[PDB]
RNA sequence: AGGGAAACAACCCAGACCGCCAGCUAAGGUCCCAAAGUUGUGGUUAAGUGGUAAACGAUGUGGGAAGGCUUAGACAGCUAGGAGGUUGGCUUAGAAGCAGCCACCCUUUAAAGAAAGCGUAAUAGCUCACUAGUCGAGUCGGCCUGCGCGGAAGAUGUAAC
RNA sequence: GAUGUCGGCUCAUCACAUCCUGGGGCUGAAGCCGGUCCCAAGGGUAUGGCUGUUCGCCAUUUAAAGUGGUACGCGAGCUGG
C-alpha cells in the first residue's frame, strides 16, 4: 500500500474502488501502484 | 438563426438579477437608428446555443418577440467575467439600406502549405481575428478568407494584403491603421 | 521575478481587493488562456514558477503571453521587532487578482496540450483558476 | 460484434500450417479454415517471403482476396543490422553498442518515396526515425 | 445487459422447493442448498427460473443480480462438482484431513469440513471437489495462506493460472 | 436589569415605577432533561454529515442542460486472425511494436497503424480502432448545480450537538 | 497590599508524531541485513569522564537507550552548583 491524499490510476491496469468508505486503487499488473486513500 | 423573445416591462438591477437567478432568463435590448429601443428577455440556454456557432455574430438573426419578427444583428455582448455566460444581449436592428458595422472572424485557410513553415522553420502567429467591417446586410461575411500560402518566413500580412469580398469596407483600412493580421516567425 | 524598473514610491498601503475583473478578462492575444475564478494574490515567484511550468511543458514552440504584472510592493517587519517603529521595508512584489483575470495566454499549441500545460501552471498558483478559449 | 484493437499477429509468412511458433492463438473471433490460402498465384520477387512479418488485418466475409496499395513490411524483420539475430537484453540500460544512420544506399536503391512521405527530404526523416527505440537513434 | 433479467435455465435434475420467501435447492451430486432469499426479491416459476426486483432502489438493483448469481452457481454446483487445482510442493493426502509440509519443520495438517473433498491426482497437486463455489474458493484460500507465492525463485502453493509476479535480483 | 445565544460587560431581542397564581408577542424555540408540533405537504442526505477545515483526490448520490456512439445490430465478455525484395540503416556473446540523438500512405484485389507501450531483465507464447458471417441489443465520455466522502494526528476523562 | 529562577535528586501522569518488542504492504526485498509507509501506547526504554549545566562531545553498554504536554510537571518534597 501507498498512502496519499490523491490516488490516481497510474497505469491503464489500475482500477479505483470505494471499499469500506476508502478510495483505494487495485492494479492487476504491478502491486506498487496499489494505493490506499485519497 | 432564430431566437425567441419576450416583452420585459420591468427594468432595473434587482429585476435583472431576479431574471438571471429565478426565471433563468437573460435581459436584452433591440435598437436601431429608425425605431425606439425595446427591452427584451431571452433564455440563457437558448442564446448560449447561438453563441456556440462560429458565424453567430456576423449573420442575420431573425428575432420573434410576440408575433412580430425582426431582423437582428448582435452588436454588443456582455458576459460574466469569472464564470463566463451571457448577461444582457444588446443587439441591433437591420434595415436593407444601412451601413451596419459588425465583427467578422478571420479564417486562416491553408497554413500547412506555407513556405515559411515547410522549407524554412517557422510558425504562424495570428495576432488578429475578428475584424470589424462596414457593409450592407446583403453581403454578410460569415468568414473572411486569409490566404497564408504564398507568405515567406519573417514576412507579415497586413490588412491591405487580403481581400475585401464584394463591397465590404474593412474599418481600420479606412483610417491610416493598417493592422498586422498574421505573422510567420522563427520558433523558440 | 517580474518587478517594475522603478516606481514612484517605495511602499503602498495594504488596500483591498474587491470587484470582478471586467478589464483583463478576454483572451486578447492568444487562443487559450488560464483565467482565475477566485480572488487572491500572485507573488511574482508564483508567477515565474507557473511561467516556467508552461514554457517547459510546451517543448516545441508556441507563444506564451504572461498577462498579470506585479506592481504592488509588500513589506515585512523582521523578527524580534517591536511594532510601530516606522513602516517595514519592501521584500517582494504582488499582483492583485480578481475573479475573471486572465493570467496566461497561449497560441500555437493544440487544445489538449494547452489544457495539460495550464494544469501544470495552475498546480503552482494559490488561486482557483479555469481554462477558457477565444470567444 | 467484435470490437478491440492492439491486435497481435505473428506467424511464419505465407503458409499458416506451422502452428507451434504460436500454436492455439485464438478462441475469440470465430471465422473458418478455408479463407486465407488461395491468393498465392501472381506475384513473387518483391516483398520478403517466408520470414515472420505480419499483416495486421481487418476481416470481412466476401472471399475473393483483397490487397491494399501497400508494400511496406515494417514490424518483425529488423533486429539484424550486421548479421546477428537475437534481441535486446533490457532497454536503455546496456550501453555497449554505438549506432547512428550511416550506411543506407544498399536500401536506398528503391527508396519508394510514394508510400513513405510527401517528398524525399522527409524520406530522410523516416529512415532518421525508423528503428530507433531499443538501442539506437539518429544524428550521424 | 443486466444479469437479473437473465433466467437461470436450470436442468431437469434440479428439483427446487418454492417456499415464498426462501429458496431450497435439492438435487443429485449434492443437494440441501438453502438460501434465505431477501425481502427485495421475486422468485417466480416456469420451465426455467428467473428473477426480478421489487422497488426502485439502487440497493436492490445489486441484490437481484447477486441473487441470480448465487442461484446460478448454486444450481450448477448441485449439478456439477466445483473444482480447483492448487499446485503446491508435497501433498500426502490421506483422508478427511490434509497433510502438507510447506517448507517448515512442521507439516501443517489441514482438516476439511463437511461438503468439500480433496484428492491426490499427482505428486505436486490438489484437486478439490465441492457443491458450493463459496466453500470451494474459501478452502482454496485457506490452503493458499499456508504459504503465499514467493516471487524470486518461486515457492508456495499457487492457483491453476499463472499471473504470479516474478522478479529477479 | 430581563429573555436568547449551554456557561458568556460589549452579540440578538428588548430598555425593569410598584403589586397580580391574568392575556398577547420579540429574539430564540416546540422528542426527554425543559415551556411549546414526535405538526402537515414535497424533496435531499447514510456521514452521526448535521455536531470543526484548505489545496487537491474519488463510477458516493439528487437535479438540469447538451453532443455523438444509438438494431444496415453499439460499451466489456466465446467459434480464422497472421506478406508479394532485404542483412529498410556508424553496431560485428545479443540493437523489431520502451537507448544521449524520432517518426503520415505505389499489392494479385472484398482486407489494416515503417507504433501512445506490460511480455520468456530478450528470442518460440501475448492485453488496445475491427470495411465482417456469429450471442441481441440501449449504453458510453465531459459541463453547471444540491448534499455528502477522504485529506483530518496531542497531551487529566467521553470532551467541537 | 509578592504567582520565589536554570539544573540535579525524589516521585510521577498523559499523548502518539513508535525507540525496542508485536502485526503487515511495497521495494531497485536471493538470504543476514535493510529503505520507506501503514497498524499498534501493553510492558520496557543505560552507567560514567568533562562542565553548574539543560544540551553537547567522548568512553563503555543495551533489545532499545523515543519525541513531546504537564506553571519549559515537581523547592508549604530536598538541594542550591
Amino acid at each position: 500500500m501507498k498512502v496519499r491524499a490523491s490516488v490516481k490510476k497510474l497505469c491503464r491496469n489500475c482500477k479505483i474502488i470505494r471499499r469500506d468508505g476508502i478510495v483505494r486503487v487495485i492494479c492487476s499488473a504491478e502491486p506498487r501502484h496499489k494505493q490506499r486513500q485519497g | 438563426f432564430i431566437v425567441n423573445a419576450q416583452v420585459r416591462s420591468d427594468l432595473g438591477k434587482g429585476a435583472s438579477r431576479r431574471l438571471r437567478r429565478n426565471a433563468g432568463l437573460v435581459p436584452a435590448v433591440v435598437y436601431g437608428g429608425d425605431k425606439e429601443p425595446q427591452s427584451v428577455t431571452l433564455e440563457l440556454r437558448e442564446i448560449a446555443k447561438l453563441l456556440e456557432n462560429e458565424a453567430a455574430f456576423s449573420h442575420v438573426i431573425a428575432l420573434n418577440v410576440g408575433g412580430v419578427k425582426e431582423t437582428v444583428l448582435i452588436k454588443a455582448l456582455q458576459r460574466h467575467p469569472a464564470k463566463g455566460f451571457v448577461m444582457h444581449a444588446d443587439f441591433l436592428r437591420v434595415v436593407a439600406d444601412h451601413k451596419l458595422t459588425a465583427h467578422v472572424p478571420l479564417h486562416f485557410i491553408n497554413e500547412e502549405v506555407a513556405v515559411g513553415v515547410k522549407q524554412a522553420g517557422g510558425e504562424i502567429s495570428h495576432t488578429i481575428s475578428e475584424v470589424e467591417v462596414s457593409c450592407l446586410p446583403k453581403d454578410l461575411p460569415e468568414f473572411i478568407e486569409v490566404d497564408m500560402a504564398k507568405v515567406e518566413l519573417g514576412q507579415i500580412v497586413h490588412l491591405s494584403d487580403l481581400k475585401a469580398p464584394k463591397g465590404v469596407e474593412l474599418v481600420q483600412l479606412a483610417h491610416g491603421n493598417d493592422l498586422a493580421v498574421a505573422n510567420i516567425h522563427a520558433s523558440r | 521575478m517580474l518587478q517594475p524598473k522603478r516606481t514612484k514610491f517605495r511602499k503602498q498601503m495594504t488596500g483591498h481587493n474587491r470587484g470582478l475583473a471586467h478589464r483583463g478578462s478576454k483572451v486578447s492575444f492568444g487562443e487559450y488562456a488560464l483565467k482565475a475564478t477566485s480572488r487572491g494574490r500572485l507573488t511574482a515567484r508564483q508567477i515565474e514558477s507557473a511561467r516556467r511550468a508552461l514554457t517547459r511543458h510546451v517543448k516545441r514552440g508556441g507563444k506564451i503571453w504572461i498577462r498579470v504584472f506585479p506592481d504592488k510592493p509588500v513589506t515585512k517587519k523582521p523578527l524580534e521587532v517591536r511594532m510601530g517603529k516606522g513602516k517595514g521595508g519592501v521584500e517582494y512584489w504582488v499582483a492583485q487578482i480578481q475573479p475573471g483575470k486572465v493570467l496566461y495566454e497561449i497560441e500555437g499549441v493544440s487544445e489538449e496540450l494547452a489544457r495539460e500545460a495550464f494544469a501544470l501552471a495552475a498546480a503552482k498558483l494559490p488561486l482557483a483558476t479555469s481554462f477558457v478559449k477565444r470567444t | 460484434k467484435k470490437i478491440q484493437a492492439y491486435i497481435k499477429l505473428q506467424v511464419k509468412a505465407g503458409q499458416a500450417n506451422p502452428s507451434p511458433p504460436v500454436g492455439p492463438a485464438l478462441g475469440q473471433h470465430g471465422v473458418n479454415i478455408m479463407e486465407f490460402c488461395k491468393a498465392f498465384n501472381a506475384k513473387t520477387q518483391g516483398q520478403e517471403p517466408g520470414l515472420p512479418t505480419p499483416v495486421i488485418i481487418t476481416v470481412y466475409s466476401d472471399r475473393s482476396f483483397t490487397f491494399e496499395t501497400k508494400s511496406t513490411p515494417a514490424a518483425v524483420l529488423l533486429k539484424k543490422a550486421a548479421g546477428i539475430t537475437s534481441g535486446s537484453a533490457r532497454p536503455n540500460s546496456q550501453k555497449v553498442g554505438t549506432v547512428t544512420r550511416a550506411q543506407l544506399e544498399e536500401i536506398a536503391k528503391t527508396k519508394q518515396a510514394d508510400l513513405t512521405a510527401a517528398d524525399l527530404d522527409a524520406a530522410v526523416r523516416t529512415i532518421a526515425g525508423s528503428a530507433r527505440s531499443m538501442g539506437l537513434n539518429v544524428e550521424g | 445487459s443486466r444479469v437479473a433479467k437473465n433466467p437461470v435455465k436450470l436442468p431437469a435434475g434440479v428439483e427446487i422447493k418454492l417456499a415464498g420467501q426462501q429458496l431450497s435447492i435439492k438435487g443429485a451430486k449434492g443437494a440441501l442448498e438453502l438460501k434465505v432469499h431477501p425481502s427485495v426479491e421475486v422468485i417466480q416459476d416456469s420451465g426455467e427460473l428467473r428473477f426480478a426486483a421489487r422497488n426502485g432502489d439502487q440497493q436492490t438493483r445489486a441484490m437481484a443480480g447477486t441473487t441470480r448469481a448465487l442461484v446460478n452457481n448454486m444450481v450448477v454446483g448441485v449439478s456439477q462438482g466445483f473444482e480447483r487445482k492448487l499446485q503446491l510442493v508435497g501433498v500426502q493426502a490421506k483422508g478427511q484431513v490434509l497433510s502438507l509440509s510447506l517448507g517448515f519443520s512442521h507439516p501443517v495438517d489441514y482438516e476439511l469440513p463437511a461438503g468439500i473433498v480433496a484428492e491426490t491426482p499427482s505428486q505436486t497437486d490438489i484437486l478439490i471437489k465441492g457443491i458450493d463455489k463459496q466453500l470451494v474458493g474459501q478452502v482454496a484460500a485457506e490452503i493458499r495462506d499456508f504459504r503465499p507465492p514467493e516471487p524470486y525463485k518461486g515457492k508456495g502453493v499457487r492457483y491453476a493460472d499463472e499471473v504470479v509476479r516474478r522478479k529477479e535480483a
